[PDB]
RNA sequence: CGGUCCGGCCGGGAACUCAAAGGAGACUGCCAGUGAUAAACUGGAGGAAGGUGGGGAUGACGUCAAGUCAUCAUGGCCCUUACGACCAGGGCUACACACGUGCUACAAUGGCGCAUACAAAGAGAAGCGACCUCGCGAGAGCAAGCGGACCUCAUAAAGUGCGUCGUAGUCCGGAUUGGAGUCUGCAACUCGACUCCAUGAAGUCGGAAUCGCUAGUAAUCGUGGAUCAGAAUGCCACGGUG
């Protein structure tokens, strides 16, 4: 919008672990409004990640997300006759949104036998600093530093 | 609508009352019958085909009363979507007015 | 295993496996298994010979495989010999049951050609 | 026995004054009355294309609201039922009666 | 198909002609417009000229035809390739 | 005597009676855990009594009608909050902060002629 | 509160939901700060609601010689043993192809099977049609009630619990085609809908390109109505999850 600026809509924290961040993650994994399906998938993935890691569920999720949150992104900036890619310091809320989106979209396209297990594997790899979500973060950073000349 | 169409429709409507409104027994009681001999049912089936075809109610078009238009008829009013609105906005219909919700 | 339906079912729940017999759908499959006295969950593996024999005996009560195939063909042949409207639609490879032919009908007509 | 009156009209104010007349004349005639109950307002919705040709999206939407009122005469003495039979109302009201 | 409760349908004005044609032995083709009439067994061996919309088409009632409608043997539309 | 609240959400309406007692909850003569199978509803029905910290000191009898699972859950939360503000008006300033007193007005938007939905427009093509 | 057969079903209450007539409330009204002693902007209190609270109806002067002489009315022109009128059959449903708008899919965030929760809004007399009996089913027989807050249409589906399938052109998908039927109707050949048995295409997320949506919205799941003897994946409405 060009007139307005919008105040954020009220979210409700996750009922089992009390996290609004996990609530956002559920809301991103949700499809067609089937909230409870996404909740079941997320809870199964988190408990299996917990028993793999020897960590609490939110602790394992947080340490995974740490490994994939980007620090910079590339933005198209116009000039009177040209357009340049320029690196921009992405703000933390968008960092979390990006990391969750990348985790979810990476897991979705895995081959493993169920979405809960796909998700658990992708979170393990992310916590292990490996795999598709991490390579996504990585190449974003590569592009940013390759464009650093215009910053 | 072409005046012939109006004459044709009213002819059908009149003719339907002279037969099927009374002789519906021939189909509903006999040609449909299960409790009665198939020879009587067969004879009734053959007899029904002898009634004048335009006497079947299934052949009535149900045209608009004010202009004879076939399409867009509304069964509550007897009028087409056009004449119904013309009467409506002129307030000739006793309780109709524009809705909002 | 193999059945009076000449094919060879294997490694699958009986209620699905029987549906390999040309002429046996899900409800026939269930009727066969009910009359043979076999639980629909049971695999063909670990099925008794005193059970496959009665599966064969029970399937033998239905027209299946070649018996069905030829029958179907014969009926279609008859139409084409009659030269009825359906026979024309059959011989000419067009939809028989009144589907649109302005477009669609592409399963029947086969892949489009300029 | 009771007698029961259902009023239908296309105007809630007309139906109102009809019920007011009923109740006032009845109680003036010594009737016991169980008071006017508003039954749910059955309403009809219509949609019409307003162009003589094409323009499928150009439409008007209309409604008719039928207002209902129920009133019970719980002790209909002869004079009360007679008086209630004698009343006349504006043509916008349909009165339907039962015993 | 017609409800089995009712039995098959034939037009009276055709049946009256099938009768005398059977008495005569199909001496001449029986013209009809009753494309909707069912082929009854008594019709076998007759020739009926069924209307197609612009012409009467000779159908010779073969025994295999019983129970079909006459109109199934008189195609109404002409197609012979686009080019 | 009973302390009362009506609450509603979407098309759902709830009557809530609360009384001093050992924490019992009953909805349409069914247990909370039997009536609602979804944990979100089981949480939101508690939320107000959790924040007031009386879950073990009050019992309540509820009936609820209309709408689906979440509509009825929100209607019950609203009725609970009204009733308990009737029980202790001093809690209103707290419940205002909790946001429960606001009757959530987000009704369903009616379909409109020429649109497939509330706002979904048919697919457009230039040609 | 008494009774109970556990059914608001009974006596009973007018509390509560609701029905629907009338009234109240929102006004930048109040309080800081900014501003040109202005109009108004930022934040706060109270309140169910806060700055057009949400949605609808409401469409200025005029543009496009825009659409309709086939709703209708009308100037002019043309026919008047035919460009008028009646009838049966056929066609508008063709089919080398090309484009638009939709429906169902390509699956495991799923399919199948068993059990069990929670809606709103409409229609009904040439009508809606219960219970019960018959049929695998579509339906048939008998027949109660209802011009309806009463009776019927009519057990919402997504969902929740449990089992099973195991990444397969499959227990995905259900086009096509054979067989047997039901119903409406004078009549289902061309050319109806639906049910049962069998058959089980293409399709594994779609080239250049392109479309909708700012919150109870998109997405997704069911329900009703008009036209209507029968005949919606279209149109007009409703609610669930979100
Ligand atoms: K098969
Ligand atoms: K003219
Ligand atoms: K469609
Ligand atoms: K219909
Ligand atoms: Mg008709
Ligand atoms: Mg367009
Ligand atoms: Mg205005
Ligand atoms: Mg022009
Ligand atoms: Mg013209
Ligand atoms: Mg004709
Ligand atoms: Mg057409
Ligand atoms: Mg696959
Ligand atoms: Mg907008
Ligand atoms: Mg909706």
């Amino acid at each position: 919008p060009r007139r307005r600026v919008i105040g954020q809509r009220k979210i409700l924290p996750d009922p089992k672990f009390g996290s609004e961040l996990l609530a956002k993650f559920v809301n991103i994994l949700m499809v067609d409004g089937k909230k409870s399906t996404a909740e079941s998938i997320v809870y199964s993935a988190l408990e299996t990640l917990a028993q793999r890691s020897g960590k609490s569920e939110l602790e394992a999720f947080e340490v995974a997300l740490e490994n994939v949150r980007p620090t910079v992104e590339v933005k198209s900036r116009r000039v009177g006759g040209s357009t340049y890619q320029v690196p921009v310091e992405v703000r933390p809320v968008r960092r979390n949104a990006l990391a969750m989106r990348w985790i979810v979209e990476a897991a979705r396209k895995r081959g493993d036998k169920s979405m809960a297990l796909r998700l658990a594997n992708e979170l393990s790899d992310a916590a292990e600093n490996k795999g598709t979500a991490v390579k996504k973060r990585e190449d974003v950073h590569r592009m940013a530093e390759a464009n650093k000349a215009f910053a | 609508a072409k005046q012939s169409m109006k004459a044709r429709e009213v002819k059908r409507v009149a003719l339907a009352d002279k037969y099927f409104a009374k002789r519906a027994e021939l189909k509903a009681i006999i040609s449909d019958v299960n409790a009665a001999s198939d020879e009587d049912r067969w004879n009734a089936v053959l007899k029904l085909q002898t009634l004048p075809r335009d006497s079947s109610p299934s052949r009535q078009r149900n045209r608009c009363r004010q202009t004879g238009r076939p399409h867009g008829f509304l069964r509550k009013f007897g009028l087409s979507r056009i004449k119904v609105r013309e009467a409506a906005m002129r307030g000739e219909i006793p309780g109709l007015k524009k809705a909002s919700w | 295993a193999r059945i009076a339906g000449i094919n060879i079912p294997d490694h699958k729940h009986a209620v699905i496996a029987l549906t390999s017999i040309y002429g046996v759908g899900k409800t026939r499959s269930k009727a066969i298994l009910a009359a043979a006295g076999i639980a629909e969950d049971v695999k063909i593996s670990e099925l008794s010979e005193g059970q496959i024999d009665t599966l064969r005996d029970e399937v033998a009560k239905f027209v299946v495989e070649g018996d069905l195939r030829r029958e179907i063909s014969m009926s279609i042949k008859r139409l084409m010999d009659l030269g009825c409207y359906r026979g024309l639609r059959h011989r000419r490879g067009l939809p028989v049951r009144g589907q649109r032919t302005k477009t669609n009908a592409r399963t029947r007509k086969g892949p489009r050609k300029p | 026995q009771r007698i029961r009156i259902r009023l239908k009209a296309f105007d809630h104010r007309l139906i109102d004054q009809a019920t007011a007349e009923i109740v006032e004349t009845a109680k003036r005639t010594g009737a016991q009355v169980r008071g006017p109950i508003p039954l749910p307002t059955r309403k009809e919705r219509f949609t019409v294309l307003i162009s003589p040709h094409v323009n499928k999206d150009a439409r008007d939407q209309y409604e008719i609201r039928t207002h209902l009122r129920l009133v019970d005469i719980v002790e209909p003495t002869e004079k009360t039922v007679d008086a209630l039979m004698r009343l006349d109302l504006a043509a916008g009201v349909d009165v339907q009666i039962s015993l | 198909p017609r409800s089995l409760k009712k039995g098959p349908f034939i037009d009276l004005h055709l049946l009256k002609k099938v009768e005398k044609a059977v008495e005569s032995g199909d001496k001449k083709p029986l013209r009809t417009w009753s494309r909707r009439s069912t082929i009854f067994p008594n019709m076998i061996g007759l020739t009926i000229a069924v209307h197609n919309g612009r012409q009467h088409v000779p159908v010779f009632v073969t025994d295999e035809m019983v129970g079909h409608k006459l109109g199934e043997f008189a195609p109404t539309r002409t197609y012979r390739g686009h080019a | 005597n009973q302390y009362y609240g009506t609450g509603r959400r979407k098309s759902s309406a709830a009557r809530v009676f609360i009384k001093p007692g050992n924490g019992k909850i009953v909805i349409n003569q069914r247990s909370l855990e039997q009536y609602f199978g979804r944990e979100t509803a089981r949480m939101v029905v508690r939320q107000p009594l959790e924040l007031v910290d009386m879950v073990e000191k009050l019992d309540l009898y509820i009936t609820v009608k209309g709408g689906g699972i979440s509509g009825q859950a929100g209607a019950i939360r609203h009725g609970i909050t009204r009733a308990l503000m009737e029980y202790d008006e001093s809690l209103r300033s707290e419940l205002r902060k909790a946001g429960f007193v606001t009757r959530d007005a987000r009704q369903v938007e009616r379909k409109k002629v020429g649109l497939r939905k509330a706002r979904r427009r048919p697919q457009f093509s230039k040609r």
